[PDB]
């Protein structure tokens, strides 16, 4: 928006306003992956901490 | 008085000279000037490009005809507006032109005719 400029009455001149402005955008997003594995060699023979 | 007579003044002409004009919303035949200093404007006088009147010899300029009564000393106008405006494009007007002195009318009218201004014969 802007302020109107004064014009004289007899010379019937006027003012106009600029139109709107519309654009477009897009968004990419991140992907996360996590892998873990359980193998019996990490369970066999191993001792539970805090237990005799 | 001490001369036996006092005149309070002829009334300045009104803006009745316009008969037909383009009625575009922002004004097609109306052009806006800026007063030259100490210059008195009345409706019906032919104006040059730089707001000045057409003198003898320079009939070819003839940019427009005034349609307001501007008063020079107080810098205001017939209707209280800071600018002087004239008809400069295609329109039909009564031939109640005010021409300075020496300015023939045939050359002035021909210059105005090339710009689209037509003069309806008027009569009294």
């Amino acid at each position: 928006i802007s302020l109107l400029d004064a014009v004289d009455r007899t010379s019937r001149k006027a003012e106009t306003s600029a139109p709107e402005r519309v654009r477009q955008i897009s968004f990419p997003m991140m992907y996360f992956k996590e892998v873990e594995s359980i193998t019996p060699d990490e369970i066999q023979g191993v001792r539970q901490p805090g237990t005799a | 008085a001490y001369q036996g007579f006092t005149k309070l003044g002829e009334r300045e002409p009104l803006n009745d000279i316009i008969l037909w004009e383009e009625i575009t919303p922002t004004g097609h035949s109306r052009k806006e000037y800026a007063p030259v200093a100490s210059t008195e404007y009345r409706v019906g006088e032919v104006l040059k490009a730089d707001g000045s009147k057409v003198a003898a010899g320079q009939e070819a300029q003839a940019d427009s005809v005034c349609i307001v009564n501007f008063y020079a000393d107080l810098q205001l106008s017939y209707h209280g507006q800071l600018k002087v405006v004239g008809i400069y494009r295609d329109a039909e007007l009564k031939d109640l032109l005010k021409l300075e002195s020496g300015v023939d009318a045939a050359a002035v009218k021909s210059a105005l005719k090339a710009k689209g201004i037509d003069f309806v014969p008027t009569g009294l």
